[PDB]
């Protein structure tokens, strides 16, 4: 079971690590039992009033979309070229 | 008459322009391009001489041509001289140029699409007539039909708006020819130490018989021409004549009649026949690009340039610019097959500068070739 | 007199070709091409080629230089290729206007 599972376990660990880091993003920086100070501060701020999942300006967003399209075209061209130069296709 | 344009629409972009008359010296416009607008002297100039006809290229051939041109140009800093009007092959070529510019992670090498457009073809010219230096003129982008008036393409970075000459209705063509000739006599670098003569090259895409005089004038100015195999207009005539091997007056007249049934004028037909015969008389400045067969525009460009240079002379120093351009494109096979084939003697002093260029730019194949060649 | 026509005659060699659909499509497109050059005339042969996934035959015969193709002409055939799950013909029509 160890031999068969370890490789999938590593990928599952990375996938879970994403969610754990996302959770740690919004977690207050004060560990319990101190955390009550941060909770009171958050409640007071909510009553009175992210590095991940950011929103970009229109120009930069369009630039990144065009860059993604160019990279996709390059990737597809590379796949097609590797298909043409394959031994079976040449045969 | 200097101003800036702030295109408004799907994509907001800023573009410069300058109004100019057909009697001006092209040296002034080249100087303003190099200095006022900060454009570095190009390492390659590709001028489009078609695509304004009603019939347009198929999307597959259009995409193949734009991809080939952009891929060839992106190695160095190249200029693409087109009529800066949002229509036909020019619109999509400018779109491809801007797409490459946005996705270019290296801004040191820049592909610039210069627009030489007649002032009579501009839609909403009064909108840009303001051209306040402090506040750039606002211009709306509209995809007009064929008609006779077009809108300035937003994807073209710089524009050359030429006024129509009262003498003849060919001011824009004369300006294009003069500008190509003037650019062909410049140095690609800032200083004339490690700089080549700027390679000016023309591309023909479904030409009309009206542009035959301008094409022959350009050929007289000794600048190579590239002909698309499947363009459709005069380009088809030229590729068929190349496939024939020889040209006859009856043959060229028959092909011109078949390809352009609408134009039936005895004087015009005779003039076009003579122009085509004189164009084919050169030949070495003509080269056919078949995207269905080759699809490697850089290779064909290099072959045309080296063919023109070889026809010009046999001296090693003359071949130097073509060899340097081949170095800049990693075309070691083309260089070995054409430049370093028996005819041209090569001394170490001649090859020292090209060795420096190949060594600095990380071209191991050319380093091996030069070490093996003296 | 039969051989005088010729374009309506087509040879099927099962030892060589053994692809009857391809030969049928070739004969029909040959007859249509001999009949006329208009795009609307080629429409039925193009639709039949769509129905048989003969993208190679269509590209080699119908979409080869001679016949002009407008978007309005190709809209119905685009619909037919898109509904019937013919990705090759979708690619061909998108690439052809």
């Amino acid at each position: 079971t160890f031999q068969v599972v370890q490789e999938n376990a590593d990928i599952f660990w990375k996938f879970q690590r994403y969610n754990l880091i996302v959770e740690y993003h919004s977690r207050p920086a004060l560990a319990p039992p101190f955390i009550i100070i941060s909770h009171i501060t958050q409640a007071l701020l909510s009553f009175i009033k992210d590095l991940l999942e950011r929103e970009l300006p229109s120009g930069l967003d369009q630039k990144l979309m065009t860059w993604e399209t160019v990279q996709k075209e390059n990737y597809l061209a590379k796949l097609e070229h590797e298909h043409r130069e394959s031994s079976g296709e040449r045969l | 008459r200097l101003g800036d344009i702030d295109f408004t629409g799907v994509s907001r972009t800023r573009g410069k322009f300058v109004r100019v008359t057909s009697s001006t010296d092209p040296a002034e416009i080249y100087q303003i391009l190099t200095k006022q607008w900060g454009l570095a002297p190009p390492h390659l100039v590709v001028a489009l001489m078609g695509g304004d006809e009603v019939a347009q290229l198929k999307p597959w051939l259009r995409d193949t041509l734009r991809k080939g041109l952009v891929k060839a140009a992106q190695s160095t800093g190249a200029w693409i001289l087109t009529s800066g009007l949002r229509f036909g092959i020019t619109k999509n070529l400018g779109q491809a140029v801007r797409d490459h510019s946005l996705a270019s992670t290296s801004p040191k090498v820049r592909v610039v699409a210069i627009g030489i457009a007649p002032w009579n073809m501009i839609q909403n010219r009064d909108l840009l007539l303001s051209a306040k230096p402090d506040h750039p003129a606002t211009y709306p982008t509209e995809d007009l039909p064929y008609g006779a008036v077009y809108s300035l393409d937003c994807n073209h970075s710089h524009f050359i708006l030429v006024d129509e000459d009262p003498k003849r209705p060919g001011a824009t063509g004369e300006m294009r020819v003069k500008m190509l000739k003037h650019i062909s006599l410049q140095r690609t670098g800032y200083g004339g130490t490690g700089s080549i003569e700027i390679p000016v090259l023309c591309l023909l895409v479904h030409g009309e018989p009206r542009i035959l005089q301008k094409m022959y004038k350009n050929i007289q100015n000794s600048i190579p021409w590239l002909i698309l195999a499947g363009s459709g207009g005069v380009a088809d005539i030229l590729v068929t004549l190349m496939d024939r091997g020889c040209w006859d007056a009856d043959i060229v007249q028959e092909l011109l009649i078949n390809t352009f049934p609408d134009g039936l004028h005895s004087t015009e037909i005779t003039s076009w026949t003579k122009l085509i015969q004189r164009i084919l008389d050169h030949g070495h400045l003509l080269t056919v690009h078949d995207p269905e067969q080759d699809s490697e525009l850089d290779t064909v460009i290099l072959k045309a340039l080296v063919k023109a240079c070889k026809s010009q002379s046999q001296e090693a120093q003359d071949f130097l610019d073509e060899l340097k351009l081949a170095v800049a494109w990693n075309r070691v096979d083309i260089a070995k097959s054409e430049i370093f084939s028996g005819d041209v003697q090569w001394s170490a002093q001649d090859l020292e500068e090209v060795m420096m260029e190949a060594l600095v730019n990380d071209k191991p194949d050319f380093v091996r070739l030069f070490v093996d060649n003296g």
